[PDB]
Order: C-alpha cells, then structure tokens, then sequence
C-alpha cells in the first residue's frame, strides 16, 4: 500500500471536459465553439435519456 | 519539519495539535460624507494631508 | 532511484537523476511516436522532430557506442535539409496542459 | 512561560523582551559618511 | 551672474510668501510689500524676529475665527470652507502678524 | 509567438505572476507623499526666513535662466548669510 | 562590489561606507550570527 | 485644368487653414514659413515653421507651453470637423493626433502634472545611438495604477480639443478667408498669412504671464482636490492566491 | 432562382442585404411623434439624406459597419434634427462641401453673432481664453472603473457596443447600467 | 511684458535653491539639537544600496525631504492668478457664473507658473524607493519564490539555438517574416504612421 | 575565461556519453550548487552556483520588475529579441 | 525579527533567505520530493551569460500546484 504514489493527473474522468478541472479557467477564456457544440449535443442526448 | 507549519488564523502549529468629527474637525470641506477623506482615530486626515497639499488622496471606497 | 530509496526509507538525489531521463523518453512516447490515448488514438497536433548533430559545432570522441540511450537513437531519423522541415503551430496552453497530463499518466503508471 | 504558544503570523510576531527601540541619529550627512 | 539693487529685489518678492495672500485687496499688496521691503533694505544689518515664545508659539501668526483652538495645526484657512449666511461663524475673520525687532 | 499566461480578465486584468505590483505601488505612493507633507509643514513656519533669505540671494547675485548656455553647492559669503539668518529669524 | 554598485564594505569612509559602523547595526549581525550557529548546533547530524 | 478633385482640395484647404490659424494666435509658438496644398499637384499638404538656433534645449518647458503645443496639433481636425461635418473626416491629421497624445502621456507620467498619480516617474525619452531620433523608456504598470492615468489622459486631451473648438470660433472670418486664399492660390508664405489674418479681425489668445495684475499709483460644490477611488471586482479564488504570498 | 446555385449558397443569397441607410433611419424617426415623413415637423429624403451624409458619412455601408453603429448613429442623426439652429447649418456645410451653383461661400458660424464679442478682448469672457486646461474639462468623475470601454464611450454608447467585447460573459454583464 | 515673465521666472528660480539649502541646512545642523555642515545632496548607487539594505524608514524619509525641498519652497511663495485673471474680467468650470469669489475659486488647480515636478529628483526618489522594496523582504518573504524562475510567455514552445551556437538557420529565418508583419500592421516605418 | 549543455541531447539527440558519467555529472552537479555555497576553496568564483548570480544582480543590477500585462509583447514591454 | 521588532529589519539576510528557496525548488521540481507533484522534471537551466537562470515551459494550473507546495516548504521550515 506505501507502494502507491499520489502524483495528481489533473484531466482523469470527470475532468475530461472542457473546464479540465481547472477553477479559473472560465475567468480568463471565453468559451470556445468546439465547447459548445460538446455541451449542446451532450444536453439535447442526456434530455434524450429519459425519453429513449 | 514534518508536523510544523502555520494555522490560516496566523498560529503557530506544533508537531502534535470610528473618526471624531466633534470640533473644528466636523467643519472641514465635506466631512461626513462618502466625499471625505480618509482620517485617522482621531480625526486627523490619513498621511497628515490637508486640503491645501498639491496631490490627491486615494480613498478606499 | 526507486530501489535506493525503498532500501534506505528515504529520498535521494538519485531519484533526480533517473526521472529526468525518463522524463524525455516520455515525451517522445506521447508525442513523437504516438503511442499514447492522446485525443482519442494517440495522434497529437504538434511533434518536436530531432535534428541531425551535423548542425551542431561538433567534436569526436574515442568511445564506445551507449548502450541505451545512444543506440535506441538508431530509429529516429532527423531532419537533415533545412528547407523541408515541419513543425506545427504550438500548442495553446489549454491544450498544452491536457498533452502534459497524458505524459503525467504515463510516468506515474 | 510558554510565550511562544502565543506566537501569531497575522497579529504581529514579537518576542518577549520589550521592544528594544535604541537609536540616535546625526544628519543624513554625517549618517552617510 | 547678475546682480539687482535691493529695491528691485523687493518689487520681484513682493507680498511673498504669506499665508493669506490671494485674498488681499491689491492696494493693501502694495502698501504691504512696500513697507516690509523697506525695513529689509534700510535695517538689514540688525532687523532680528522678533522673541517666537512671545507670539509665534501661542500662534498668533495666523488666527481664525472658525478655529480658535487651533486643532488643524494653522491650516484652517484651507480645510475648513466659508460659512453661509445666517449659518454659525458667520461673518468669518481671519488675522495675520508679522513683529520684528 | 502568443501569450499563454491569461489568468483574469473579469474584474481587472492579470496574466501569470504579476502578485505583487499593487503592494509595491502602494508602498511607494504612500511613502513619497509623506515625505512631501512633512517638508511642506517645516517650511510653513519658517515663512519670513524665507522671505529674508531671497532678499539677500537676489542683491548677492545668480545665474539667470536664459543667461546660461552651457546650484550644487554654496559659495563662501552664501554660507555665512545663510547661518546668520537662521540665527536670527 | 564591482565596476559600480557596490553597498557591502564598511570601513572605507567614502559616502558608501560609514567608518565606525553605528552600533545598532552591530546588535543585529551579532543576533543573525548567534540565532544561526544556535540552530545548527541543535540540529542533529549536521555540520561541525 | 487641374488634376485634383474639389472636396479633397477642399478637405487639406480647410486642415491648413485651420493648423495655421491656430499657430498664429498662440503665444509663444513658432513662425509660420510656408503653407501649401498639394503643391506641384503632389497630393500632399504641411504646414512648416521656422526653426530657429535661438533656442536651446536646455531650457524646461512650462505647463502652458507644453498646452499651447496640444491645442495646435487638434486645431487642424477640429477645423476639419467644424467645417465640413464629421462625417467627411478623413484620417489625414494623424500624426498630429500622435504628438498631442505624446505631448499628454509625457505631463502625466514624465513630469507628475497629474494630482492623481503624483511625483512618481514612470516614462523617460532617450535617444537613439545616432528611423526616429529617440525611443522610450517604460514601466510595467498594473491595472489601477494604468487606469488611473488613462482618466487623466482622456480629461487633458478632451480639454485641448475645446479650447481648439473655441479659438477656431471666435476666428471664423479670418478662417473663411484664410481658407479661401489657399484655394485660389495653394501655397502662401507666413508674411502673406499674417497679412490676410489682420486684415480680418483675428483675436488672439490672452498670455497671463506678461501681464501686471498688481495695483500701482501711476495706473461649496466640486473641490479641486477630491479623494479618488478604482473600483474593481476580484474572484474568491483570486484573493486565496493572494493571501498565499502575502506572507 | 438558383438554376445552378448549389442549393447550398442558393439559400443564403437572397438575404436581402439590408445595404442602405435611409429605411433604418425612418423605423427610428417614427418613434417620435412630432414628425411626419413625406417624399410638429414636415422632412423628406432630400433633408434627410443631406444632415446624415453630413453627419454620419456614405449612406449605403450598413452591412460593413454593423446594425449597432448605425443605430447609434441614427439616434445622433434625430437629435440634430428637432431643432432647426443645427438643422440649418448641417445643410449649409453640406451645401458648401458638394459645391454647386449655390455654395454660400462658407458655412455659418457656429458661435451666435453676440458670443463672439462676449469674448472678444472687449468682453467679459476674454480672460476666460487664458486659464489652464483644469478650467475647460467637459467630464469629471470620482470613481474610476476598471474598463477602458467605460472611461472613453459615454453610456448609450457603452451598451449598444459592449457586446462586441472580447472578454467572457460574466465580465461583459458588469458593464452598463446594473439592471442586468 | 517681457519684464514681467522674467520677473516670474526668477522669482521661482530664485525660491527654489533658497528652499532647498534652508532644507538641507535645517536637517544637517539642526535636526540633532560641533561645526556647522553643508552636505552635498548627490546620491551614487554605492549609497542607494546601503541606504536600500541597512537603514530605516525614518532616514529614507529625510533623504526625500532633502530632494523636495526646492518644489515645496516654490508651491508656498505662488501668486494664484485664477482670483487675478476672473476679477479683472468678471457644463466646464469656466461656465459657473454664480457662487462667490472666494469658493469660485476652488473649482479647478491654482494657476501656478511653476508646477510639475523635476526629472531627475522623480528618478532619483523613485530609484530610492523600488530598491527598497525590491531588495528587503518585509512583510512578504513568500514572494521570493518566483525570482529566476522565468515561465516562458510569449515565444515558440521547443526551439533550438542559433548559430553562434548551433549553426541552425530556421528560427532567424521565420524572425525576419516576423518583422516584416511588425512593419507591415502594428507600427510601421516612423512614429506616427497609420502603417507603411 | 577559457570556454556543460544540455541543448544537445534535447534537440540534436547526440548523446556520446555512457549513462553512468552522466548520472554521476547530476549528482556532483546537484550537491555542488546545494552544499558548497560560501565554503573556502570549494564554493569560489563559480557560475555553478545560483546564489553567487543572485548576489551579483542584487548589488550591480537595479530592481528588475515584474512581467506586464500587454499583449504583442513577450512578457515585459518588448519584443523578440535577435535571434543571431 | 524576534529580537531586534519585525520593523527594524535589514536586508542582511536576503542572500541566505534565496538560498532556502532554492533548496524547497530542487526537492519540488527536480527530485520529485513533491507530493501532489510527483516524480517528474519541469526545470531548465537557461543558457546565458533581466537575468534567469531557470526556465519552465510547464502548464499554468501545474505552475499554481508547484509553486503552492515550495510555499509550504518553506512556510514549515
């Protein structure tokens, strides 16, 4: 078990999408297209979930 | 140096656990208000300015 | 590095030594050769080809050929005419940061 | 005592001993030189 | 390097550095710059100021009738503003001395 | 060539590292109009030394503005008018 | 101390380097001195 | 015949008149050499002066001087703007657009004319190892401070260009016909200039500094001085990373 | 028709362009109900075409500029209509700037013919023309912002703009009034 | 009229030296209250330094009141000519017609002659000043952590060096195309042009 | 002064050394600049150590600022500098 | 500080105060002594001779994590 690292990876699972995990990132950068197209789809699919 | 450091209240940690504006002060130019200079407990303005200094003062709000 | 300090139970510099090396070959596991999951398959939008030493000032040794580190850059193949090479515009420091988290991945892995 | 118990970052770090405030000064001439 | 006489240096001086100037009718300037020039030109060999724990300490040097007690540090003709009419203090008077042996 | 160390633009506008301009600015206003206050109130209530010394400055002699094609230090005469008017005034 | 700047010595009686060393700033280099040698006498296995 | 249009002629006649006109009447300025409008049917337009050896450098330059020197330099655009409307501007004065905002970045952050920022230098001119004479020295400003100078900037030059406004106003004869001898002849010495401006009336700009304001026997609102404020908005995130190193 | 138009761009080649100026003015000037428009004030294109051409410059750029700046601009241009002391004179200075049969020689002035001497050297105002720049300031403010967009646009301006931005949403809703 | 502008400009030249010897006399010879003193007010670098690392705020002080002396001497001795100029006549300020002579007059800054501040005593004090904060780490130590330490901005991510170096020709052949669009859009060819 | 780099191994990939030499170049390398600061005869006149480059632009060089907050500009108010 | 007031201090101790930094940045970036950092090498030593002596070509939000633990180093030291 103290074989075990605890080296951070910052972009792992839910920090596979646009923020990245990172906090100020919406504070510095207007949100891209490509990000938006993302979220779109993904909103229109997962309000699909239900009524598929 | 493992267990040393400081609390964010300002600790040490070891290893194991209102101006008065009562006299001729209340009569300078605005004196009161939120156009007022910054003063002093007493009532003296910031730096030791008076309106007569060539240079203005930065108020914090 | 890592058995100096399972040995001892204590951090060297030893360690210093090793990563770095490591730390090279990673980067050229990410993006050179493209053998990581970096966007999908492990095609990355920016490379950093090597160049050949004949452009450096160079002088001559009377040694042997390096075990590793020498003889694996027999697979590489540099750029050697200056008027054909390719690199790509860097990367964006959004873009930056999720390529050197892949490398991150492989290091700690 | 245990004064450095109360030892704060953000207050004001001092020691116990009062405040050890000696000086004298000559002109900024004869301070230079 | 030039020189003047010490009348032409008391016309370019003139009311020079008192603290109430600006607000002094142009005649009483005259009169002022005139009779002060005149005692640094003829007396200028034994002219002393006068004894400060007399009058300069007490601080009537520059007196206000908006701030008798002196808690601006002699800067009330600046801090404070003209009262209006029918207001407390009004009609404000202000002094200024100079004494010299 | 871009730059890549946004880090706010939302209520002021920084970049990477920059956190300690406002601190140094403050400091250095702060200390610099206090120095000028504290001359400001010496030289209040020495007004009629003032006066006295320009008197004698201007009949001693300078240099003027428009006669000088090609002030660190005071002559010998300069030095003794100069103490003596501070004794007296 | 080099072609210029400089601001180190003390003994020289140029405008840089007052010739006696006012004595509250010998109250503090020996307190930094002392506040060091006490700290590395204390710490284990360190320099002799 | 003649190979330029009418408004462009126009348009530098009306610029020149204007950049000349202001010159004259400011105390203290230079001496009007010639004024053309596209000589040689070039299409060009200047107003030059006389350089004089009289001067030396070495002299400081006052605060009235430096404002004179704004004033000129928006006179030929407000010209511009005042006669033929907005809405024709060319960007034909822009170099002297960037010598006023030279001229106002200077006072502010060279010479602490500013009751705002203070005594602190933050420009320094310098010259080149001698394309330009000279280059500028800078430094790195954060945002208050930065946003703090811009108000004052903004207030100088707008102030300029009213007082422009009002010295070509009050002159408008003397413009009319100084703009209409450039259309009829298109390039006039500084004698001639002078000639057609006092034939018309022209008023010049009052010089307080000569004047006597003396007295001899021979004949509540605003402040000046009101305390500022910046206002600004930083995030939670922003004030951790700030307490962090204030340390 | 798009016999040959790809069907793709033959869609987006009817847009109606939406080219001039003069319609875009009118859906404005019917907001007040004092004018009429023809072919209480009484104008047509001619008086129109004029005072904008004047004041705002080619009248058929609308796309190239935006819909904001011309909708600023027309605001501008019907508050120099409504009272004729301006109206007169930008149809002179746009007569004089064409130049035919009927230039008058130079526009009006734009001081009354009494502020003139108001400031002449025997006037009251005279000495008025000799004090610092502090004296002639149009704008003053005590709380200064942390936009650049707001120290040099005046509000309107600020709002009908600020969408052009280059910053995120929650800095652009920060500017402007604070409706929100 | 030229009597009367050389009358200001040596009354101002005149008050500035005498305020800045009465300064420096005052704080040399009577600050401590055996010779009487008159120092020498340059300030070298050997100095700034050991005034930056060994001395207090108090002596920072008094070495700024010594280079202000001069400007403060002159701002007391100033005739205000708004009051001159606006009784010998009588939106902006200038528009004001009521109020009264006396608060009138508080509208905007006193016409001085001599207003602004010297070059080379901003440069010297602010010298004093940023080595001062710069070198003496009071209050904030943390903020040693970025010194030497560059972060690389605004450049190319991996580039090889150049041929005092290397021998390599690419990255000075892409700086000239880089040139060529500074001439091009941002600046141009002097000062003042809009661009070529 | 008569005329170690590692622009050679990052961009031309020469590498004409045994690893051996070269780990042992890092740890001399990082106990020199760690350990030997102000020690006699071993800590001198060294480019090797930061601390002497810190003392020297403490006492020559004037206070260095910060980066800005420009855009065209590298990180300070300037350009690219030269390549050769 | 604790003797002579947190006021009155010199910048005597400037030098060996970068020297304890230097150490908390060679055990963050260069031996992997960190521990959300871990075992990877960020730092370049720029070659020359403003003046740096280390270059980093490292992502802004590492840049945060990095510096945020050579702090507390330094802050338990």
């Amino acid at each position: 078990a103290a074989a075990k690292l605890d080296m951070t990876i910052f972009t792992e699972g839910a920090n596979s999408r646009w923020p990245y995990g990172i906090e100020w990132l919406d504070d510095a950068y207007p949100k891209p297209y490509w990000v938006q197209q993302q979220e779109a789809e993904a909103a229109e699919a997962q309000a699909k979930q239900p009524a598929a | 140096t493992t267990g040393f450091g400081w609390d964010p209240d300002g600790s040490l940690r070891y290893p194991f656990k209102t101006p008065d504006l009562s006299g001729a002060r209340g009569k300078t130019w605005f004196a009161g208000t939120a156009y007022d200079a910054p003063r002093n407990a007493d009532g003296t303005f910031k730096h030791g300015w008076h309106w007569n200094m060539p240079f203005s003062v930065k108020t914090e709000l | 590095g890592f058995a100096v300090r399972t040995a001892l139970g204590e951090e060297t510099n030893f360690t210093a030594a090793d990563i770095k090396r490591a730390t090279r070959m990673a980067k050229k596991y990410v993006f050179y050769y493209g053998f990581s999951e970096a966007g999908g398959a492990g095609i990355t939008t920016w490379a950093n080809q090597p160049y050949s030493g004949d452009f450096v000032i160079g002088q001559q040794r009377a040694r042997k050929v390096v075990s590793t580190d020498a003889m694996d850059a027999f697979a590489d193949w540099p750029t050697v005419s200056e008027d054909f090479r390719f690199d790509a515009p860097s990367p964006s420091d959004v873009t930056w940061h999720r390529y050197t988290d892949e490398v991150r991945r492989v290091l700690k892995g | 005592s245990n004064w450095w118990a109360s030892i704060n970052r953000k207050t004001g770090i001092r020691g116990p001993d009062p405040a050890p405030a000696e000086e004298h000064t000559n002109g900024p001439a004869r301070d230079i030189i | 390097t030039e020189s003047y006489p010490a009348a032409v240096a008391n016309d370019i001086i003139g009311m020079g550095s008192w603290r109430l100037k600006d607000d002094v009718d142009p005649v009483i300037e005259f009169l002022v710059a005139r009779l002060e020039g005149c005692w640094r030109e003829i007396l200028d060999t034994d002219l002393c100021l006068y004894p400060r724990e007399k009058w300069k300490e007490q601080g009537w040097d520059l007196v206000d009738s908006m701030d008798p007690h002196q808690e601006l540090e002699g800067f009330s003709y600046a801090d404070i503003p003209d009262p209006a009419k029918g207001e407390a203090g009004y009609p404000r008077l202000q002094l200024e001395n100079r004494v010299y042996c | 060539p871009k730059r890549r160390r946004w880090l706010l633009n939302n209520g002021s506008w920084n970049f990477w590292f920059n956190f300690d301009k406002l601190y140094s600015e403050e400091i250095v206003t702060t200390w610099i109009l206090e120095s000028l206050i504290q001359t400001y109130k010496y030289l209040h209530k020495n007004t009629e030394l003032l006066d006295f010394v320009t008197n004698k400055f201007i009949t001693l002699g300078y240099i003027a503005p428009e006669n000088a094609n090609l002030q660190s230090e005071l002559l010998s005469t300069k030095e003794i008018i100069l103490t003596n008017s501070f004794k007296r005034f | 101390t080099a072609g210029d700047g400089g601001g180190l010595v003390g003994g020289e009686g140029v405008e840089g380097s007052p010739d006696p060393i006012p004595p509250q700033l010998r109250r503090a280099v020996s307190v930094y001195e002392a506040g060091k040698a006490l700290l590395a006498y204390i710490t284990p296995d360190y320099e002799e | 015949p003649d190979p330029i249009p009418p408004q462009l002629r126009r348009a530098v006649s009306v610029y020149e008149a204007g950049k000349a006109l202001l010159a004259y009447i400011t105390p203290d300025y230079e001496e009007i050499a010639r004024v053309s409008v596209c000589p040689l049917n070039v299409l060009t337009g200047f107003t030059l002066f006389v350089e004089d050896e009289d001067k030396n450098v070495n002299a400081i330059l006052t605060r009235s001087e430096l404002e004179g020197r704004m004033v000129v330099h928006l006179a030929g655009r407000c010209a511009e703007k005042l006669v033929m409307g907005e809405g024709q501007m060319t960007g034909m004065g822009s170099p002297d657009l960037f010598h006023a905002n030279l001229i106002a970045r200077e006072m502010i952050m060279s010479m602490g004319m500013g009751r705002r920022t203070g005594p602190i230098d933050l420009l320094r001119v310098a010259a080149t190892s001698e394309g330009d004479p000279f280059y500028y020295h800078t430094t790195d400003m954060s945002t208050e401070q930065a946003r703090v100078a811009l108000a004052e900037v903004v207030e100088l030059l707008d102030a300029a260009e009213a007082k422009a406004m009002y010295g070509l106003a009050i002159n408008w004869r003397a413009l009319q016909a100084l703009t209409q001898a450039l259309l009829d002849r298109g390039t006039i010495t500084g004698k001639e200039v002078a000639h057609i401006l006092e034939s018309n009336g022209v008023i010049h700009f009052p010089d307080p500094y000569t004047t006597g304001f003396g007295w001899d026997p021979d004949g509540h609102g605003w402040h000046w001085n009101m305390p500022f404020s910046v206002k600004t908005e930083l995030p939670d995130w922003y004030k951790k990373e700030v307490e962090r190193y204030s340390y | 028709g798009g016999e040959g138009l790809d069907g793709a761009a033959a869609a987006a080649v009817v847009e109606e362009a939406g080219n001039e100026f003069l319609p875009l003015l009118k859906e404005v000037l019917g907001q007040v109900p004092g004018i009429i428009l023809t072919g209480e004030l009484r104008l047509d294109d001619a008086t129109l075409a004029a005072v904008s051409r004047t004041l705002m410059g080619r009248l058929d750029v609308v796309d190239l500029i935006g819909r904001n700046t011309a909708v600023e601009a027309a605001e501008r241009v019907r508050d120099a209509l409504l009272h004729p002391e301006t109206r007169e004179r930008l149809l002179a200075m746009r007569r004089w700037v064409e130049g035919g049969p009927g230039a008058p020689e130079f526009p009006p002035s734009p001081l009354s013919p009494e502020q003139t001497a108001a400031m002449s050297p025997s006037g009251p105002l005279y000495g008025n023309l000799a004090l610092n720049l502090d004296w002639w300031r149009r704008r003053q403010d005590n709380v200064i912002s942390w936009s650049a967009m707001e120290i040099l646009m005046s509000r309107r301006q600020v709002d009908l703009y600020k969408q052009d931005a280059d910053m995120t949403e929650g800095a652009i809703a920060k500017l402007g009034p604070p409706p929100a | 009229k030229k009597s009367f502008k050389k009358k200001y400009k040596d009354k101002a030249i005149i008050y500035y030296e005498v305020g800045k010897f009465v300064l420096n006399y005052f704080l040399n010879n009577q600050l401590t209250q055996d010779i009487t003193i008159f120092g020498n007010d340059f300030l070298n670098l050997k100095t700034i330094n050991y005034l930056s690392l060994y001395n207090s705020k108090n002596k920072i002080l008094l070495q700024l009141m010594l280079i202000f002396g001069g400007k403060i001497s002159q701002l007391l001795s100033s005739k205000n000519l708004v009051k001159s100029l606006k009784q010998a006549s009588i939106g902006m300020p200038l528009g004001q017609t009521h109020l009264l002579p006396k608060a009138l007059s508080v509208l905007a800054k006193p016409m001085i002659f001599s207003d602004g501040y010297n070059n080379q005593n901003l440069k010297t004090a602010t010298t004093l000043l940023l080595s001062f904060i710069h070198k003496r780490y009071l209050y904030r130590k943390n903020l040693i952590v970025p010194k030497l330490l560059s972060f690389a901005d605004g450049n190319i991510l991996d580039e090889p060096p150049s041929p005092p170096f290397s021998s390599l020709l690419i990255p000075a052949k892409r700086f000239e195309n880089y040139k060529r669009f500074f001439r091009d859009t941002l600046t141009g060819d002097k000062m003042g042009q809009r661009k070529s | 002064r008569r005329p170690n780099g590692s622009f050679k191994e990052d961009f031309f990939g020469s590498q004409r050394d045994e690893v051996h030499e070269k780990n042992q170049v890092v740890y001399q390398l990082t106990r020199h600049a760690i350990t030997h600061y102000k020690k006699p005869f071993k800590g001198d006149y060294s480019l090797a150590i930061p601390t002497n480059l810190y003392v020297t632009d403490l006492f020559l060089k004037l206070p260095t600022q910060s980066i800005s907050n420009l855009t065209n500009v590298e990180n300070h108010n300037l350009s690219i500098k030269n390549k050769i």
